[PDB]
């Protein structure tokens, strides 16, 4: 039954009948001492003292008592044999109770009071038989494992290291070989045990197994405990299923069995249905074998596990405060450690973080290794507001958990929640906010890096929405949007149906500023599929979104989501700003209405800074609003030191006030040159602050740009245009490149970057005036004469900007010098064809360059009528007149049919 | 006011402000011209 | 020149996440998952191996400690021989 | 201290740890067929080894105890 049964190994079982002599001499009185033993033992202790029998029958028949369960029963025996045998014979009864005792005292469900009496009791009859026998094995193994029971582990080391040298010199002394004892091996590997010694314990445990591989205590036990604390959990169940196997009775081999399963269940499992299959059938035989150990404080642990994860938290406190609590002196520290651990989870799952405070500092004082306890107790302090603390207690764990994902993790996010609050920036310098920052970084990213290690476990892809935000916080947008997009991939992979609308709204704003506007459009809207439940405030942000998107394709629903939002709800400044640039991007409107509604627009949140910036945007575009003179003090009022140190409308005074310069310099008069002198040097005493608040401000580089074309330092300049261009595509900075370009510069260059104004673009203001006056290109490239071709080219420019001013009547009062400048290259086609030679290809090609010429003089005179006409010395237009027209008078048609002539030589 | 637009007002953040956007797209550092500007300015303008 | 001024598509922050915030109990449950019972092994200071004397016929009775010392050539099946290697030894 | 079941131990505790450490060094070829990557996405996407899915997996379990304390 109780004893290890293996086929071909060899046993250790006690005789099962016993005879008593009589003095009749009639050898038999059989007793069979599995059935024949009477429940009074007074009963057989009149046949012993009826024969007188011998001591060991008496011994015999008490140790049969025991090994039965009825320990009390042998006890009262051999106290009624210790009335019957006096003097020395009464030794071995003193052993004989000393470990009766000893198993009473090993008992469940035994009191405080009811283990000590049992000590007392061993002791006792040890001194006793001591007095008797000093140095029989029973009563030294009695002494080593009194030592053991009462907690003195150093002193039953020694003393029994000092037995075990005693009888080795006294089995030198006289020949005899000393072969090991079992049991002193057996204490010294679970004193050695106690001593944290795993590799010393295991040898013994293992070659105890070799010496007798049926002993009980099993060694086994051992084996796998050591096994265990060794890391090698393996090895340590198949020590434990095969000392359960050998001995289907062995409860510590059926509880070590039934931890495997739990263990073997968690980390073996490869799906959930294997999963709840396998811890099914642990709290299957958890349930078996608690029916018949409820006072066992292993599976009571058990229990509050399985409750805790079932949500019964009242179980749990119930578990600990009417079980474990009763029997806390007589449990080991271990266990009663992790018991504290989960009564103390339970109070934390229930929102009492005081008393789960309580609960693991009580957890650590009987076992301050208990890391699940102290993360308990980090996270309380994170509960309770003590974020410091909560701190520190997680970075003296990292001083040995370097590699647990956990912490890492945690610390991680408690870096990143300092990083990003507002507070901790306004107390700290700049310098230890970064350097704070990229500590929550390393946490992270080592997180990161050891559950990829582990290439089975699944990363909690709130760890990239964190690392996304710390770098957003410090303007680096690719590697945010980089880990935004990392974290969608991995967010839609688990439970696609609910991610955040936010993630794919954000992702969308990050590729806005990209320029893909249809995919962001798209993710908008898909993000506008999931919105909330109530309150749903995200869809003025969602639709002014996407009506912010769909503005230079179909800004029509720019229109419609622009106009219900600003009719729905009135403060939103940012929608009905935007609403008013699709106004003026199609001008569906009065001027006059526009300043009315602006112009009320101001004064309501007159220190918003960003519709101080679309009024200066107000009052300087396309159609006219020329003086703002006011705006002098407009844009210096923006600032006006209330909130100074800002740069837009800063740099808008800048272009103010450099442009005051040019007309300062246009002055014959040295006094207003010397006064331009100032105009000029505001400039750079202004655009080098706001260089200085931020450098990569692109318009503060053209600032610099336009006085080189201005100053006439243009190599310099076209230099930063190049670069400008690398940081803009404006249609104003291109221009301006060929603007600094076309001075004192061949011809290729310019009709480049000129072209590419035509194309980068649709404009209809710029274009026109724009490509009108540089036509000039062409025009001043045949100043040099070089073909006639391009000529006619020179008249293509011509000719559209001046279909286009003509036809675009709105605003076209600049443009007489224009129409002189076409005048003047019909003249000059002509004046190049003038010194001509008669080996040119001549059919149809100079007779429309004449055609021009009249046309030419029909152009000039509208402009000789005309009073307003300043451009020319009014004798000096007589004076071309006169003078171009006399010689083309007798100079064209010379040329005309001279060559007519060689066309019939030809 | 309102408070129906106070939600919307207190989980918006600003992707880019408006003294920010000012940039292009892959800013070039112009340092470089501080000092090139006091170096030209009063190499030029001497009254 | 300038810029119109420009108001981009604006951010929205996440909600909050309680089951992800460093107080997480789940964190607790996902480390349980890897290390679970571990602390439970030993189960009393006896470390489950009660020493009884009453286990060894001849000893307390007829004080014959032969038991105590074993067998002679006992050839351990493999069952009990894999359990005498050295632990962690898969590496 | 050349006994029979010192020499036994060590001869056997020798043997088993060639055999344990062969092992060991064989156990990627032994059945990492196109295997190895079934059981690795199987594993990743066990619920009981994510967020929540302990206390999901274990609250899906009929079990339970008749709990009198």
């Amino acid at each position: 039954a109780n004893t290890i049964k293996v086929e071909g190994y060899p046993s250790m079982e006690w005789p099962t009948s016993l005879d008593i002599p009589l003095k009749a001499s009639e050898e038999l009185v059989g007793i069979d001492l599995e059935t024949d033993l009477p429940d009074d033992p007074t009963d057989l202790k009149t046949l012993l003292v009826e024969e007188s029998s011998e001591k060991e029958h008496w011994l015999t028949i008490a140790l049969a008592y025991c090994n039965h369960g009825k320990t009390n029963e042998g006890i009262r025996l051999i106290e009624m044999a210790l009335d019957v045998f006096q003097n020395s014979e009464r030794a071995s009864l003193h052993t004989f109770l000393t470990w009766a005792h000893l198993n009473l005292a090993k008992g469940h469900s035994l009191s405080v009071e009811t283990k000590e009496h049992e000590l007392t009791q061993a002791e006792l009859n040890l001194k006793d038989a001591i007095g008797f026998d000093p140095t029989w094995i029973g009563n030294m193994l009695a002494t080593v494992e009194l030592y053991y029971q009462r907690g003195h582990y150093d002193k039953a080391l020694e003393t029994s290291d000092l037995f075990v040298k005693s009888i080795h010199a006294e089995d030198h002394r006289s020949g005899r070989q000393s072969k090991p004892n079992c049991l002193f091996l057996l204490l010294r590997a679970k004193l050695l045990y106690q001593k944290k010694n795993y590799v010393a314990s295991l040898k013994i445990f293992q070659e105890l197994l070799v010496i007798n591989p049926v002993l009980q205590p099993d060694p086994r036990i051992g084996i796998g405990l050591c096994f265990w604390q060794l890391k090698d959990p393996k090895m340590a169940i198949k020590s434990w299923q095969r000392a359960l196997q050998i001995n289907s009775k062995n409860t510590s081999a059926s509880i070590l069995v039934l931890l495997g399963e739990f263990h073997n269940s968690l980390t073996d499992s490869t799906n959930d249905e294997v999963f709840k299959e396998t811890f099914s059938k642990a709290l299957s035989d958890l349930k078996n074998i608690f029916s018949e150990n409820q006072n066992n404080p292993v599976l009571l642990t058990l229990l509050q596990t399985y409750h805790y994860f079932k949500g019964d938290f009242q179980t749990v406190l119930d578990i600990y405060h009417h079980k474990i609590l009763k029997m806390s002196p007589l449990i080991a520290k271990t266990v009663l450690s992790e018991s504290s651990f989960w009564c103390g989870r339970a109070h934390y799952a229930l929102g009492d973080y005081r008393k789960s405070f309580i609960m693991f500092q009580e957890s650590l004082k009987k076992n301050e290794d208990n890391l699940m306890a102290r993360l308990g107790l980090g996270q309380t302090q994170i509960k309770s507001n003590l974020l410091e603390e909560s701190i520190i207690t997680f970075e003296n764990l990292y001083k040995t958990n370097e590699s647990l994902q956990e912490l890492n993790y945690i610390l991680g996010l408690l870096y990143a929640g300092k990083t990003l609050d507002v507070k901790t920036s306004k107390s700290i310098p700049a310098k230890e906010l970064n350097k704070l920052n990229e500590k929550a970084l390393q946490y992270l990213e080592r997180y990161i890096k050891l559950t990829v290690a582990k290439k089975n476990q699944l990363i909690i892809s709130r760890v990239y929405l964190v690392i996304s935000q710390l770098y957003e916080s410090q303007n680096q947008y690719k590697i945010s949007l980089d880990f935004l997009s990392k974290a969608l991939e991995e967010m839609e992979f688990v439970n696609k149906d609910e991610v955040p609308l936010e993630i794919l709204n954000n992702l969308a704003c990050y590729h806005f500023i990209n320029g893909d506007l249809t995919k962001a459009d798209n993710l908008f809207e898909q993000a506008k599929a999931k919105v909330s439940d109530m309150n749903k405030s995200v869809n003025i942000t969602l639709e002014y979104n996407i009506a912010r998107t769909s503005e230079k394709t179909n800004w029509e629903k720019s229109e419609s989501i622009y106009s219900q939002i600003t009719s729905s709800h009135p403060s939103y400044i940012s929608a009905r700003i935007r609403n008013l640039y699709i106004k003026f991007a199609h001008s569906k409107i009065n001027d006059s209405e526009m300043n009315i509604e602006i112009n009320g627009l101001l004064e309501m949140n007159k220190s918003d800074l960003e519709m101080r910036s679309f009024y200066g945007w107000y009052l300087k575009n396309s159609e006219e609003r020329k003086n703002s003179e006011k705006s002098t003090s407009h844009n210096k009022e923006t600032l006006v030191k209330y909130n100074s140190h800002d740069a837009y409308a800063l740099i808008s005074l800048a272009n103010l006030y450099v442009t005051i310069a040019r007309d300062g310099k246009k002055s014959r008069n040295p006094k207003e040159q010397e006064k331009s002198k100032h105009s000029y040097l505001k400039a750079i005493q202004l655009y080098q602050k706001v260089l200085q608040i931020d450098p990569f401000n692109v318009f503060a580089a053209q600032g610099v740009a336009i006085i080189f074309a201005e100053s006439k330092r243009l190599g310099p300049a076209l230099e930063i245009l190049r670069k400008i261009r690398d940081s803009l595509d404006n249609e104003d900075v291109q221009l301006n490149l060929a603007h600094c370009l076309l001075e004192m510069r061949e011809f290729g260059k310019a009709i480049e970057n000129y072209e590419l104004v035509l194309k980068k673009f649709d404009n209809e203001r710029t274009r026109p005036h724009i490509l009108n006056l540089l036509g000039r290109a062409w025009y001043s490239r045949g100043m040099k004469e070089r073909s006639v071709s391009f000529f006619q080219k020179a008249l293509e420019n011509a000719k559209t900007a001046l279909e286009l001013f003509v036809q675009q009547s709105a605003k076209n009062k600049f443009i007489h010098s224009v129409k002189f400048n076409i005048a003047l290259l019909q003249f000059q086609i002509a004046e190049t064809l003038r010194r001509s030679n008669p080996k040119f290809r001549t059919v149809q090609q100079i007779k429309d360059s004449l055609e021009g010429l009249e046309e030419g003089l029909a152009l000039f005179k509208e402009l000789n009528d005309l009073k307003e006409f300043n451009m020319i010395p009014k004798e000096e237009l007589e004076q071309r007149i006169q003078l171009g027209e006399t010689t083309m008078k007798s100079a064209l048609e010379r040329s005309l049919n001279e060559q007519e002539e060689f066309e019939k030589d030809q | 006011s309102d408070p129906v637009l106070a939600e919307t007002m207190k989980n918006e953040r600003v992707v880019q402000d408006h003294n920010s956007a000012l940039r292009g797209a892959r800013p070039i550092n112009f340092g470089y011209l501080i000092k090139d500007a006091e170096l030209k300015l009063v190499q030029s303008i001497k009254g | 020149s300038l810029p119109v001024p420009q108001l981009p598509p604006k951010l929205l922050a996440y909600p909050e996440a309680p089951e992800t915030n460093p107080d997480s109990s789940q964190l607790i449950n996902s480390l349980y998952v890897k290390t679970n019972i571990s602390n439970l092994i030993q189960q009393d200071e006896d470390l489950g191996m009660p020493v009884d004397l009453m286990k060894f016929p001849g000893l307390l009775n007829k004080l014959d400690s032969k038991l105590l010392y074993g067998f002679d050539n006992v050839k351990l099946d493999k069952d009990d021989r894999i359990l005498l290697r050295d632990p962690r030894i898969d590496r | 201290l050349k006994t029979r079941t010192k020499v036994y131990y060590q001869e056997i505790q020798k043997e088993e740890n060639a055999k344990a450490k062969e092992m060991a060094q064989q156990e990627k070829l032994q059945e990492d067929r196109e295997t190895k990557e079934r059981r690795e996405k199987e594993l990743l996407l066990a619920q009981f080894r994510r967020l929540g899915g302990l206390e999901r997996m274990i609250g899906e379990l009929d079990i339970k105890f008749d709990f009198k304390f």
